[PDB]
């Protein structure tokens, strides 16, 4: 039910003059109270307004803040880092490098709500202007198992900020005003203890299943859930559909179980995803099991003889950190008729990187991909081989499932090309996600097909813009062909035609 | 004082953008040019 | 863990003599410390030791104290009445009309330590001599659901009994001495305790699985464990074998998976029981279903199309407290392969009954039972056709899995038939459960197979008694066919033979 | 007297046993005969 933002993973990587920048990260980070990701606040310039920061309350990934001239960073009811992945494989939070030429950087840093964080430490560093940030206790927040890669450069040169209220104990807060108090729920409850409670009262103590704290006892009252939340409550496993019955030795159907899906329960997976005959939403099932459609869900199964390939996709398992398909990782796509996963088709792969010694790619080598004829999650074709007029290799693609979406919204992206037609002529089904056809200076025919019945959501949109001109296409000559101008076509030819 | 310039072997970390020297943490990044995110200004991004 | 026995549902029947129902109850309960079904306790006289009671520690069903004139009821151990079963259809523990004539009979039943009443209601009426007990405070034990439906009619004529030691709280106590005085667990507690407590103090409440009370404030500190057992940790369900990741979409695997028995979390299934791909140790796959053999294990697996029906046993489903097949039922075993559960066939359904407004049985309709081949558990033949000879409905039954047995030892009863000959041509497997086959006057062919051949475990018994004799079958010439191998045989034509 | 005989219309109850009436009850049960068990006397039980 809360508001949903993916993040960013760029990194100290920035986009553009600051400006642009700026401009990105209020784009994303806009309206959003969960972070999927991780939240990146970097090269922030001082005069620039960052109030949108205040919405956000969960982060999945880790937070990192760095080279932000701006005075002030509003993370103010920021709850929980969740650590699901590090900054440098080992930081859940990182405050690098806020200052200036003149020592004029981050002053202000109010997390007067952030309680816990399951995995991961912190790091602060190089805070030359940062203020009040030096009486955190960190050992509340971060989790035991970590505190040895704590890192911990507080030390501030100026030293010319306003100490701590009476109403912050230990004389720790996170800015000026008593709101900004460090309130402490970790190691301040009792010996029976082990949720983290409201204080150190043993009445007040909170659930196991709870994170940041809570506001009663019962697990319907956690701040935050730890593992899953079932509507309103919090629960380590989501309820199962059936379960065992210790007196009768046998399995009964469960009234409160439902689906598992991400860090929810759901009562019904989505429609694209498969379903586990365990009862959760999978994105792709293993080795040994093939998707099938049963009686209206698509369902894992266990598979003795033919199965197929696992065909990975790029940036999962063998890709982990693979940027595009090229030559050293080319030939295990020989026979995929399914993609496990997401195809990027890069420049870098016919250019080649000698950073990650990958030598350049025959474009003959794109035609083992022939033989694919679906995909679960996006195809991005960025770069494709000048010569060839038309995306021949995914002619016999037949369905796009968008379970997972490049920035979380597209599904299929064909951008920078000199290709003249598509040549998607299997193509039938995008299940979810949006279709961008950009940047292609040749390219004519994309503008005949009705994309909204290979859609198969109300609300997929498709962006086609700075391609040839139809206009000029029309003069040209290259529209369909006349035999077949019913429904659209990829390309000139007959064949190209669709309904025909 | 901030930042620096890359060296010349760093010609293509950046595929679409210009080399960043980050000194205190003695570590190589990206300046994408506008219209492309990723650490190495890997993809085209939305507008 | 903990030695089980099975228990005993007979209610207020008298099984024989006075001295009869002590043995059997003797027998039962010997040694045991929890009982798997009902602990009932009747028609126990004076001068009978009940010292054998003192070890149970856990009953499951319900507890039937009734119609005893013995002085004492040591169960001094009984922690815990799970109520899975109610006696009357209300109580879990029933104390009732313990006197004889002279108006003596039970004085003493010092429960010190039964805390807990799960689910239930508690019943005490006519019992005249029943000392101490009046005192309890019954709202600490039972829940507070049931409390609503409670009949407690405590009048000791006598007053003639001691009074609790002062140590005891609230003047309550189950009997003489500060040993019986009443210990409690639930009133004492805490504010807003998760559920019970060991102490007074704010920081002595127990874990909300906790049972009866704990040693500490942890799970593993539980006296006994509310839902399972996950070998001295109390847990509400086992640890599921797989795990969900919400970060990687997709299923990953415990290692601390566990599968579940009973209420008690196993690394491992028992031997006959049947595993699940869900975790779970079952007696019988469902319809949607079926057993094999994958990785040495049976395990359930879900059909492929064309599986064979399979249909409920006599005591569960549509045959819930039937006492054998009958004209009224045997028309739901027409097409069943397999039989998930019991097969009871009774002298009552070939005769008809009143009192369950039942006609009798047309004979031929048992051959209706000629389609079975597996039974999951036992075969209880206590009459047949006197005018055919062998058991023909079960000449194609295969296998007996025996995974519930009759009374907990036997799954294959053939009592007091005329039949000549067995019959049961295709039989090839008892799986689990001893064998009795008595009181068929006119029976050979029973001691000539080699039975141990169709066990699957070890330490199965066969007790052939009280049969035609073999020197009289031999004499006669009812010996197996010349054809038979000198395993045995089932009857003595040439397709009787076995193997 | 506690425990009486059952009236006629209870011939056929007790399959292997005797008919008793609990008068404190107000029930009827049976006393099974040797080698028999059941609430009403249904089964065959090895002594
Ligand atoms: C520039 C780039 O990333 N090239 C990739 C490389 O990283 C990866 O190791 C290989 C196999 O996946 O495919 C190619
Ligand atoms: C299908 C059917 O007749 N079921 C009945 C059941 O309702 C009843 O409780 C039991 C005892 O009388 O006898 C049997
Ligand atoms: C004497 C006896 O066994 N009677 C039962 C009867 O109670 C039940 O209703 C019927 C079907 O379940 O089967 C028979
Ligand atoms: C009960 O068990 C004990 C040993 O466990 C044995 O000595 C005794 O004879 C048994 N009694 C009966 C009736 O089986
Ligand atoms: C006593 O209360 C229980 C509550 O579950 C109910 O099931 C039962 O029927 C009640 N007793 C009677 C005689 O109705
Ligand atoms: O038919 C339901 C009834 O059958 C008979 C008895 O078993 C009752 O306890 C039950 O309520
Ligand atoms: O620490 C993780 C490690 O993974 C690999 C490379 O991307 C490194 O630059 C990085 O530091
Ligand atoms: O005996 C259990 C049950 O049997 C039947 C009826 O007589 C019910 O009133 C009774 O409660």
């Amino acid at each position: 039910e809360k508001k949903v933002c993916q993040g960013t993973s760029n990194k100290l990587t920035q986009l553009g003059t600051f400006e642009d920048h700026f401009l990105s990260l209020q784009r994303m980070f806009n309206n959003c109270e969960v972070v999927l990701g991780n939240l990146e606040i970097t090269y922030v310039q001082r005069n620039y307004d960052l109030s949108f920061l205040k919405t956000i309350q969960e982060v999945a990934g880790y937070v990192l803040i760095a080279l932000n001239t701006v005075e002030r960073i509003p993370l103010e009811n920021l709850q929980i880092i969740k650590g699901n992945m590090y900054y440098e494989n080992s930081y859940a939070l990182a405050v690098l490098s806020n200052y200036d030429a003149n020592k004029t950087g981050l002053k202000e840093l109010p997390m007067r709500n952030l309680q816990e964080i399951l995995h991961g430490a912190v790091r602060f560093s190089n805070n030359p202007a940062l203020c009040n940030v030096e009486s955190i206790q960190w050992r509340d927040i971060v989790s035991s198992d970590f505190l040895s890669n704590m890192s911990m450069d507080f030390q501030n040169h100026l030293g010319s900020c306003q100490k701590c209220d009476p109403s912050c104990p230990n004389g720790s807060c996170w800015g000026a005003g008593e709101e900004n108090c460090q309130k402490l729920t970790k190691i301040i409850c009792a010996q029976q203890c082990s949720g983290r409670c409201r204080g150190k009262s043993p009445s007040d103590c909170c659930h196991n299943q709870c994170a940041a704290g809570c506001t009663g006892p019962r697990e319907s009252d956690c701040l935050v859930c730890r593992k899953f939340r079932d509507e309103a409550t919090c629960k380590d496993t989501c309820p199962p559909l059936m379960l065992y019955n210790p007196t009768t030795y046998q399995m009964d159907v469960n009234p409160e179980g439902k689906y598992s899906f991400g860090a929810t329960c759901v009562k019904k997976c989505p429609r694209n995803y498969v379903v586990t005959d365990h009862g959760s939403c999978v994105r792709a099932c293993g080795a040994d099991s093939y998707e099938m459609e049963e009686d209206g869900v698509r369902k894992c199964k266990k598979c003795e003889g033919p199965c197929r390939k696992v065909c990975n996709g790029i940036g999962i398992g063998e890709f982990k950190d693979s940027l595009s398909i090229n030559a050293t990782n080319i030939k295990h796509f020989k026979n995929c008729t399914s993609i496990s996963g997401d195809l990027h088709i890069l420049p870098v792969a016919f250019r080649g990187d000698s950073f990650t010694h990958t030598p350049p790619l025959d474009p003959q080598e794109l035609d083992i991909l022939k033989t694919v004829k679906e995909i679960t999650g996006f195809l991005l074709i960025q770069a494709w081989p000048e010569n060839r007029t038309d995306l021949h290799a995914f002619e016999n693609l037949e369905i796009i499932r968008g379970r997972t979406k490049q920035h979380g919204q597209f599904s299929l992206a064909v951008v920078s090309l000199n290709i003249t037609s598509l040549g998607l002529r299997s193509l039938k089904e995008i299940s979810d996600g949006d279709v961008i056809i950009s940047g292609n200076k040749n390219l004519c025919y994309a503008n005949t097909i009705n994309w909204k019945k290979l859609f198969g959501t109300s609300g997929q949109k498709t962006k086609i813009i700075s391609n040839r001109g139809e206009n000029s296409c029309k003069a040209t000559g290259q529209v369909c062909h006349a035999l077949c101008s019913p429904e659209g076509c990829w390309g000139p030819e007959p064949r190209d035609c669709v309904s025909h | 004082v901030s930042i620096t310039k890359c060296s010349s072997d760093m010609n293509g970390y950046c595929l679409h953008g210009q080399c960043i020297y980050l000194v205190d943490m003695s570590q190589n990044y990206c300046r994408c040019e506008v219209g492309y995110t990723g650490v190495r200004c890997e993809h085209f991004f939305l507008t």
